[PDB]
């Protein structure tokens, strides 16, 4: 290092930190997304909503 | 004279008990309810049924809601009495539930087993073995038709029902996983039971059917239900003859606000076995005369109260790193936290630590959050397994940290968690609001 | 006719001076090495006993 | 080189610190930000009589 590059060294040669939330006081508060099918089928079953009334007479 | 004697002894230890009264006990107001029916017709199955064999059906949506679902067998008896033990929960392997292709839960003959070893008491659990075996002493080749409930989010309260009007795309459904051994019906010890006939299977679905106006605003609103899950995975202990007591550290991966952690101790060859075989009366094959073996057990009494044959001496859980609680004994999981949290009797073998007051319920009533928790350990302490279990004087005639030598065969250890998630229901999409 | 290796999981937290750890027997109070019929490794070392 | 004294053989010592026999902070390493902390051992072959 010389005396330049011994500044930068810190900020570009040492690893950062990829998991930084401590898994507390924080956390992984964001891995935890809805499991729901990712769109289903929308053909059979669809008027229930839309034509509810026909499905009730 | 008589009860106005009481009656009109009125005083100032009264006035927070009568004065200025509020409720009555003698006119009750009843609410009026929804118009409803309740109707249980057969599913189809799809897949070959028989032993070792997975098969799968999907609930057709003829109905509005979804409670109680109970699969049906037919077997044969292939050994004589006594030779079995809840025979119909060791088929169901295990089942999973899936709404619209996506896992909800999943149970498992060993937790079936552990259930009603912890929540079902009194005379349903009686009863639940009536479905489930043969309890009058039936001989050879006797036939008769199982019940076995299942116990998902859905069935144990109407409150909690599937809501399938508002699940117009995500169709439900259930893959059963079919054991490959039953014992006293397919297999005797590991010993195939020559001529044992394929069991057959039907499954029972409660469809509630609702009139207009609710049926009406249960497709237009969205739903947010409050449920349950059942976390698993085993793995295997280390339990010493003789000079010491092991410890064990078993690592908990669990996640969501959990009321409670159980598990059980046993020898994967015998279903339901929890606790060593010794010559004592109905804790093995033959057991009290000259042909008594420690090796089998007398299966239809598999199951004891005598914790002297369990093999855990202690336990403890971490959170963190940091103890939750101080080590405790074995018999107090066993005896003491559902004596204060359910209210029942564990049999020898299986160990309960609640968070929640009452777990039974679903009203949820406090609960440990393991997706917050960096880690948690289960730490255990077994018991010298060094009695000699065909001597009664050693079996009966010792002291608490020791046990028998057929302890060491209690090699299956099963830690389960039962935890809380919300079930989303959006515009005719279902789906869960927490992955963890 | 094996070295067998572990790969232990630690539960620590906050700002360690040190790591320490010893192996030892729990049947005899420690005692955190092998025994062995030399002077002063193992009961009555040295003589028939 | 962190204490100065001998270790009777089945302890052992990894430190962080530069003097862990004193108070004052010679150097730490602090879990909380490290997730996941193993320590690896290699045993040596129990064939010697």
């Amino acid at each position: 290092l010389s005396g330049e590059a011994a500044a930068m060294y810190g900020d570009v040669v040492v690893q950062k930190t990829t998991r930084a939330c401590r898994k507390s006081e924080g956390g992984f508060k964001d891995v935890n997304t809805e499991l729901w099918g990712t769109s289903p089928y929308l053909g059979r079953g669809d008027g229930e909503v839309y034509n509810m009334p026909a499905s009730n007479q | 004279a008589g009860g106005l004697s009481q009656l009109v002894a009125y005083g100032a230890q009264d006035v927070y008990l009568t004065g200025n009264p509020q409720i009555t006990f003698f006119k009750t107001v009843y609410r009026r309810y929804t118009n409803f029916a309740i109707e249980s017709i057969q599913q189809t199955i799809n897949g070959s049924v028989g032993f070792g064999n997975k098969v799968s059906t999907q609930i057709s949506r003829n109905g509005d809601l979804i409670t109680d679902i109970v699969v049906e067998f037919v077997l044969t008896k292939g050994g004589n009495g006594g030779t079995t033990y809840y025979p119909a929960e060791e088929l169901l392997q295990d089942v999973e539930l899936e709404i619209g292709g996506q896992r909800i839960d999943k149970h498992y003959n060993d937790w079936f087993r552990t259930y009603d070893a912890l929540f079902r008491m009194n005379d349903d659990r009686y009863n639940y073995r009536r479905m489930t075996d043969w309890v009058n002493n039936e001989l050879v080749g006797a036939q008769k038709r199982f019940y076995v409930p299942l116990i998902f989010f859905f069935n144990q309260t109407p409150g909690l029902a599937l809501p399938l009007i508002a699940l117009q795309y995500h169709e439900v459904k259930l893959y059963f996983t079919l054991a490959s051994q039953v014992q006293g019906v397919n297999y005797n010890g590991s010993s195939a039971i020559a001529g044992a006939a394929q069991p057959t299977m039907s499954v029972w679905v409660d469809y509630i059917f609702l009139d207009t106006q609710e049926r009406t605003r249960f497709a237009q609103l969205p739903h947010e239900y409050l449920i349950e899950q059942l976390q698993f995975t085993g793995s295997e202990t280390a339990t010493p003859s003789a000079t010491t007591q092991a410890s064990q550290n078993i690592r908990l991966n669990f996640n969501h606000p959990t009321k409670y952690l159980a598990w059980n101790f046993n020898n994967p060859t015998n279903y339901g076995q929890y606790t060593a075989l010794a010559n004592i009366p109905g804790a093995c094959s033959g057991a009290g005369t000259a042909a008594a073996t420690v090796t089998t057990p007398d299966y239809g009494n598999t199951g004891t109260y005598n914790e002297q044959l369990a093999v855990l001496d202690s336990a403890k859980i971490q959170l963190n790193g940091q103890d939750r609680f101080a080590t405790r004994k074995g018999s107090y999981f066993n005896k003491v936290q559902p004596y204060q949290s359910i209210g029942g009797v564990t049999p020898a073998g299986v160990y309960l630590y609640s968070f929640a007051l009452k777990p039974a319920g679903r009203q949820p009533s406090g609960t440990c959050n393991f997706s917050r928790i960096d880690n948690a350990t289960l730490s255990l302490t077994y018991k010298t397994c060094s009695i000699d279990a065909t001597s009664p004087a050693a079996v009966l005639g010792n002291t608490e940290t020791v046990t028998a030598n057929t302890a060491t065969l209690l090699t299956a250890l099963n830690i389960y968690a039962k935890n809380y998630n919300v079930l989303r229901i959006m515009s005719g999409m279902g789906g869960l609001a927490y992955a963890n």
